[PDB]
C-alpha cells in the first residue's frame, strides 16, 4: 500500500511568520505571548494571546479576501509558502483531480458571525450584513476559501475536532493517499484571534489568568503552578504526497509519515482520560520498527490536562521514555492550527537536528518527575517523532514521522 | 472651489477594483468590469453608505449601468 | 479484496417527520414541511419561510447530556438513538469499542449561541453570564464531540465540514474508515440548528425564497420557472454504515450496500457550481456499478442558479439514458449541513419500500429542465441501485450510489 | 412564605436532583455529583436568584448545601 511524505509546508504563528523565523524562535525557546488590549477590553480575566504578528493588507487578491475570515486568511498564506516550498507551479496541482485539499478551524469565525447578528439588529438590518458573511463564518470556511482560488479539484471539505483539528486533517490526508483517491492533498488550518471567542474559554476557566503583567510566563506547561492555557491564532499548511509522485519529480523530502492515530475517550467532555490517548498513541505507532526519539506533546498548561498525559506516555513507553518538549510554553494554544503547526515544529526539528525546549518549567510537577523533558535546545540527529494533539469531546490525534532512507 | 459632482465613479472604481478610468459611464457592471451577483450587492450597499440614502430592492436591480448608479441618485 | 460497508441503521429527525416512519409517510404523500415563521420575519428577514422541526425537546436528553448541546447536536443526538434501536445494538455492542466511531458535523456549528456568548458578555455581567458551556454549543465539532461522549464511543470521532455537502461527506468517510479495516461500525450523520441568526447570512446572499412568504408549502419549489431560491430548514440524521462481514454474521438487517462515493472540487466559483465537478463526482461514485442507476435524489435545492446546472451535469453522466429523478427538498426546504444524511435516508426508504416521491411544486416546467423524467406524482417501483446528491459553496462536491444486498 | 430555603431549590435545578436529596450538610461533588463546570454554573444560578455578585475566590470553597445559605444571608 501506498506511503505518504512531506514535501513542502508553510506557517503563520505566534513565533514566526515563515519556516525560517520559526526555526529561529524555536532554537531560541523564545515566546510568542504578548499582552492584548482586546482581552482585557472585552472585560475577560486573561489577558495574555499568542497572537500573529504581521500586516495582512494585499497580501491576497481583493475578489479572493472579500469571502475570508482571518482564520481563512492565516490558512491561505500558509498554502501560498507550502507551495513554493514545494516547487509546485500552477500546471502541477491547479485543475488536477489528483490534487485536492483538506483544511478546517475549530470554531469557524464567531467574530463574523457576531457581526452578522450585530448588523442585523441594528439599523438598516439586513442591508448592513453584506452577501459574505455565511463563507466567513461556515465550519467549511478554512476549506472552502482556499480550494477555490487554488483551482483544487481533488478532494475538499474540513475536518473538526476541536484542539486536534488540523492534525485529523493531516490524518485524512494520509488516508486519501493510502486509499489511491490522491497525489497531492493540502493539509492543514487556521484559527482566528478574538474575544468573541477567547471570553468562551475563559468562562470555562481554561485560561490562564495570573500571569498578565509577565506574558511570556502565562503559558508554562509542566510547572507545578500553571493555570491554564494563553489562546492564540494563526495557520498552518503542509503539502502531503504519494511516495513515488515526490521521487518522480525530485521533490524535497521532509519524512514519511509512517503513523496516525485517532481515536476517542467516550468518558469526559472536557477532561481527557488517559486510556484514549496511550491506544491513540500506541495505533500511531503501530508497525514502525525504529523508536521514537522526540515527542512534542499536547501540554496546554492546564492543571489538569498535562500529567494526565505524561501519565499516558509513561504506559506507552514505560522506561525508554522518549524526549519531551511542549512548545505551547512558547506559542500558546492555536486550537484547531495546533495540530498542523506543531508538525510543522516537529518537522523542522527533524530536519535541522535538535529538540526545542519546554520553557518556563520554574518548578516541575510532582508527577512529572522520572521523563525526559527537555528544557533547554539541544542539538542532535533526530530520525522518528511524535505530536499528540487532543481536542475536548474526548477527542484524540497523533502522528509518527519519520526520516526517508 | 468645486465640491466634487458624482463621485459615483470612485465607489464603483474601488468596489469592483479598477483603475477609473475604465469607470465608463455606459459601462455595464456584469458584461465589463467583472462583477458577480455578489459584488453587485456589495456596490449597492456602499452606494448607500455613500450618498446617505436607501434603495428599496425592486430598485436597485434597475440598477445594472454606471449611469443607472447616477439617475438614481439624482432625484433622490 | 477490499471492505465492503453497508448500512443497518438509521435515524431522523427533519420537518416531514420525527422518525422514519413518519418521515415515510410524508415521502408517499408528498407532504411540505414548510411552514411561516414569526422569528425570520422579526428579524427583519425577507424570507419568512421554515423547514422547522415539529418537536418540543425539552427534556428528552439527560440533563448532564444537553448542557453541552445546541440544537444541531440535540437532533442528531435523537437520530442516533433512533438509528442504534433500528440497527439492533446493545449497550455492549458498540460502547467502549476501539472499532467503533463516529463521524458527524454541521454546517455552521452554532450561531445562536456564539451570538448568544457575545451578548452575555457585552451586557452588564459580562465574563458571568456566559456560562462554561458555549464553546461546546458553539465550536464546529460539536455534534461529534457531544455525541461521542454520550454513547462511549472509542473508535474515530471528528466533523466533517463541507457547507450543504456535510453529512454527504461524513458517510463516505465511515465508508472510506471501514475499507481502510479501522472501524467495523462507524454512526454518521449530522444535524443544523434553525435560526435567524444563520438565515439572515444567507438571505443577505440572496439565496432564499421571498415571493412566496403568503403561501409557504409553496415556496420551495425545484425545477420550477419560477422558483427563487431555497427554503431554510432544520434537523438531523444518522445512518449505522457497518462492515459487511461484522453485519451479516450478528443477523443485521441491511438497508443497502454503499457501493459508490464521490468527491470532488470545483476550483471555480466560490457560490455558483460548475459543470465539470459535479460530472466527475457522479461518475467517480458510479466507477466499477455494474448495474444502473434506477433514482436520483438530486440537490435541487430550487435555485435559479443551481437547479439547471445539476441538470446539465445528469445530461453529461447518462445522456440519453437518465434515470427518474425527483428532489425531496420541494418538501423539505434545505437542511444544509443534515441535507446529505436526510436525503441518503429518504433515498434508503424509497428504496425499502418500492417507491419514488415526487418532486413537488413543479407548476411550470423549467425550459432547460426538459426531457429528463423528473418525477411529479408518487410512483411505486422496484428500485435496486439509488444515487443522492450534496453540493456546498466553494465549488465542494458529493456523491452517494447505494444498493440492495443480494440472495 | 418564602424563606431564603430555595438556594436548595436552585442547587436541586441546577444538579437536576430530588429536593430531599438536598440536605444543608450535603456536598455538591462528594455527594451530588457537581463537577468541575457544573460548580460555575451553580456560583452563577445562585446569582440570578438573589440579585448579589459573588468574587471569585469568595464563591468557591463554598461547596456543600450549608455555605450556599451561610453566604447568601446577609447579601
Ligand atoms: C448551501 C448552498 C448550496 O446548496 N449549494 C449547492 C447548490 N448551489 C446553488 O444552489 C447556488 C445557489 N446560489 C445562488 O442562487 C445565488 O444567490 C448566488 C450564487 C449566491 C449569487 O448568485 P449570482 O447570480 O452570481
Ligand atoms: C481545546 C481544548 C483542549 O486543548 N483539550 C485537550 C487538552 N485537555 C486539557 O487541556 C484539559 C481540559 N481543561 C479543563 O478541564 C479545565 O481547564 C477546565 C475546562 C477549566 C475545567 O476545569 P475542571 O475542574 O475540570
Amino acid at each position: 500500500m501506498k506511503r505518504a511524505v512531506i514535501t513542502g509546508l508553510g506557517i503563520v504563528s505566534s513565533i514566526g511568520n515563515n519556516q525560517q523565523e520559526v526555526l529561529a524562535s524555536l532554537r531560541e525557546g523564545r515566546s510568542g505571548i504578548t499582552f492584548s488590549q482586546e482581552l482585557k477590553d472585552s472585560g475577560m480575566r486573561s489577558h495574555v494571546w499568542g497572537n500573529v504578528k504581521l500586516d495582512t493588507t494585499g497580501l491576497i487578491d481583493r475578489k479572493v479576501v472579500r469571502f475570508m475570515s482571518d482564520a481563512s486568511i492565516y490558512a491561505f498564506l500558509s498554502m501560498e509558502q507550502a507551495i513554493a516550498d514545494a516547487g509546485l507551479s500552477p500546471e502541477a496541482y491547479q485543475n488536477n483531480p489528483r490534487v485536492g485539499l483538506i483544511a478546517g478551524s475549530g470554531g469557524g469565525s464567531p467574530r463574523f458571525q457576531v457581526f452578522g447578528a450585530d448588523a442585523m439588529r441594528g439599523p438598516r438590518g439586513l442591508k448592513a450584513v453584506g452577501p459574505y458573511v455565511v463563507t466567513k463564518a461556515m465550519a467549511s470556511g478554512v476549506s472552502a476559501c482556499l480550494a477555490t482560488p487554488f483551482k483544487i479539484h481533488g478532494v475538499n471539505y474540513s475536518i473538526s475536532s476541536a484542539c486536534a483539528t488540523s492534525a485529523h486533517c493531516i490524518g485524512n490526508a494520509v488516508e486519501q493517499i493510502q486509499l489511491g483517491k490522491q497525489d497531492i492533498v493540502f493539509a492543514g488550518g487556521g484559527e482566528e484571534l478574538c474575544w468573541e471567542m477567547a471570553c468562551e474559554f475563559d468562562a470555562m476557566g481554561a485560561l490562564s489568568t495570573k500571569y498578565n503583567d509577565t506574558p511570556e510566563k502565562a503559558s508554562r506547561t509542566y510547572d507545578a503552578h500553571r493555570d491554564g492555557f494563553v489562546i492564540a491564532g494563526g495557520g498552518g499548511m503542509v503539502v502531503v504526497e504519494e511516495l513515488e509522485h515526490a521521487l518522480a519529480r525530485g521533490a524535497h523530502i521532509y519524512a514519511e509519515i509512517v503513523g496516525y492515530g485517532a481515536t476517542s475517550d467516550g468518558a469526559d467532555m472536557v477532561a481527557p482520560s488517559g486510556e484514549g490517548a496511550v491506544r491513540c498513541m500506541k495505533m500511531a505507532m503501530h508497525g514502525v520498527d525504529t523508536p521514537i526519539d522526540y515527542l512534542n506533546s499536547h501540554g496546554t498548561s492546564t492543571p489538569v490536562g498535562d500529567v494526565k498525559e505524561l501519565a499516558a506516555i509513561r504506559e506507552v513507553f514505560g522506561d525508554k521514555s522518549p524526549a519531551i518538549s511542549a512548545t505551547k510554553a512558547m506559542t500558546g494554544h492555536s486550537l484547531g492550527a495546533a495540530g498542523v503547526q506543531e508538525a510543522i515544529y516537529s518537522l523542522l526539528m527533524l530536519e535541522h537536528g535538535f529538540i526545542a525546549p519546554s520553557i518556563n518549567i520554574e518548578e516541575l510537577d510532582e508527577q512529572a518527575a522520572g521523563l525526559n523533558i527537555v528544557t533547554e535546545t539541544t542539538d542532535r540527529e533526530l530520525t522518528t517523532v511524535m505530536s499528540n494533539s487532543f481536542g475536548f469531546g474526548g477527542t484524540n490525534a497523533t502522528l509518527v514521522m519519520r526520516k526517508l532512507k | 472651489m468645486s465640491t466634487i459632482e458624482e463621485r459615483v465613479k470612485k465607489i464603483i472604481g474601488e468596489q469592483l477594483g479598477v483603475k477609473q478610468e475604465e469607470v465608463t459611464n455606459n459601462a455595464s457592471f456584469v458584461e465589463d468590469l467583472g462583477a458577480d451577483s455578489l459584488d453587485t450587492v456589495e456596490l449597492v450597499m456602499a452606494l448607500e453608505e455613500e450618498f446617505d440614502t436607501e434603495i428599496p430592492d425592486e430598485e436597485a436591480e434597475k440598477i445594472t449601468t454606471v449611469q443607472a448608479a447616477i439617475d438614481y441618485i439624482n432625484g433622490h
